[PDB]
């Protein structure tokens, strides 16, 4: 009854009774042949249901996966689970102006005056019948209106689900699905993952920003696990989206963490000039951010001692420069 | 490291196909920028027409007489169907112009 209020993906999460026909029956009434295409979220589900059993009541739950032997379509499972991959749920200064210059205009109502309203028993027969008005529907603007007036780095400061150790099963499966599977198409999949991952940025203040940063880490982690794996499926690929992930990151913060950890180059020390823009932007937002963020920018100090294949980097370190400003003398 | 516009670039597998990838075997040995997109990509396509003179009033404005520039995008998606389908490369990136960047789209 809610989709006259506010339906195709609506048949992958009915799929579930089966987990019966009245799926398929709801379906038959548009079309019975697109079961193929909705079935990316019920082979995640199943997914996730076979890794809980193999490692609960979710264990005697996963015993429906005879359900989908009705075909033999093992090749589409190739850009599939990137929403069971994605899923990590179900498993300041405006105020400078203290001399006369802001004197002629208004001033901030920061003062015991600007609460000097509270005697307002007299317009009480307006207010409370424009409060049975249709005010009241729309009252939530005015709570929805103080989210502002924050700059500072909220992400800095955001155990959500159990997808860690139940990420290898689909791998263990069908022989490495996760790495060698990925590997036979060039890493097309990952690369359409990682696009994906970061298209779905709607809301990123409070909303699915604490997932999806997360989710990307976890997928970082995942691609730097493999050490010879990962450089014999993609390598610049990888460093493209690194590098892109970090750009938009840089445009606002805990994050940092991955990109430190994935610019190790125990393996990748193979690098080029793509990584100056990292380390500029790495150096920009380094003195200005918190100590915090401070401390944890010491990553570009921590590459720049690699006294091997570092001709390019002493090259193009002539932007680092800038750090004996707040000295971060030493890095200078 | 634009926002939402990667999308476009998967069409760069379709346009890489065999048709036009031929001298992408002598381009990855001088050049080093190739590392990226034979990782990303590596059969042929190939397309219609319509009509040829279905750009009489549209054609003169490009740029649009009114502001927002950014109409250019219809006068070459225009000018990209309903034309020759010898440029297989250029007739496969009309549906990535379409929402690509305007310097892009004039290019």
């Amino acid at each position: 009854v809610s989709e006259t209020f506010g339906m195709a993906s609506h048949l992958d999460y009915l799929v579930l009774e089966w987990l019966f026909i009245l799926l398929n029956y709801t379906n038959i009434e548009d079309f019975y042949r697109s079961c193929y295409k909705v079935l990316i979220p019920h082979l995640v589900i199943r997914s996730h249901f076979d890794e809980v059993k193999s490692i609960q009541e979710d264990w005697k739950s996963l015993l429906t996966d005879c359900f989908p032997k009705i075909l033999v379509n093992i090749l589409p499972y190739f850009a599939y689970e990137g929403t069971r991959d994605s899923g990590m749920a179900q498993q300041h200064l405006f105020i400078s102006n203290l001399p006369e210059i802001v004197v002629e205009l208004l001033m901030t109502l920061h003062e015991p005056a600007n609460s000097s309203a509270s005697q307002s028993t007299d317009l009480c027969d307006f207010s409370g019948d424009l409060d049975p008005a249709p005010n009241p529907p729309h009252f939530p603007s005015h709570v929805i209106k103080a989210t502002f007036a924050y700059i500072s780095n909220c992400h800095k400061t955001k155990l959500s689900k159990s997808p860690d150790s139940y990420q290898k099963i689909l791998l263990a499966i069908c022989e490495q699905a996760a790495e060698t599977n990925n590997v036979y198409k060039k890493h097309r999949i990952l690369k359409i993952y990682h696009l994906f991952v970061s298209l779905l940025l709607k809301d990123i203040k409070s909303g699915l920003g604490g997932a999806w940063a997360f989710v990307l880490r976890d997928v970082i982690y995942t691609l730097i696990h493999y050490i010879n794996q990962r450089p014999s499926c993609i390598m610049d690929v990888s460093l493209r989206s690194f590098s892109l992930c970090c750009d938009l990151l840089s445009q606002v913060a805990l994050e940092n963490h991955l990109h430190v950890i994935v610019g190790t180059l125990i393996p990748l020390v193979y690098e080029q000039v793509e990584v100056q823009k990292q380390v500029l932007d790495l150096l920009k937002y380094l003195v200005i951010d918190n100590k915090d963020n401070e401390n944890l920018y010491i990553t570009i100090k921590l590459l720049d001692p690699f006294p091997d294949h570092v001709v390019f980097k002493d090259l193009r370190i002539t932007q680092q420069k800038i750090k004996y400003s707040r000295g971060l003398e030493e890095i200078n | 490291v634009r926002s939402a516009a990667v999308t476009c670039l998967k069409n760069i597998l379709a346009t890489k196909t065999g048709h036009s990838f031929w001298e992408i075997y002598k381009m990855t040995t001088d050049p080093m920028l190739a590392y990226l997109q034979p990782f990303r990509t590596s059969p042929l396509s190939e397309n219609h027409d319509i009509w040829i003179k279905t750009l009489t009033c549209a054609f003169l404005d490009s740029g649009g007489t009114k502001c927002e520039i950014l109409q250019l995008l219809k006068p070459m998606c225009e000018v990209k169907t309903d034309f020759c389908q010898t440029v297989l490369p250029y007739l496969i990136h009309d549906i990535l112009l379409q929402d690509t960047n305007e310097s892009w789209r004039n290019l």
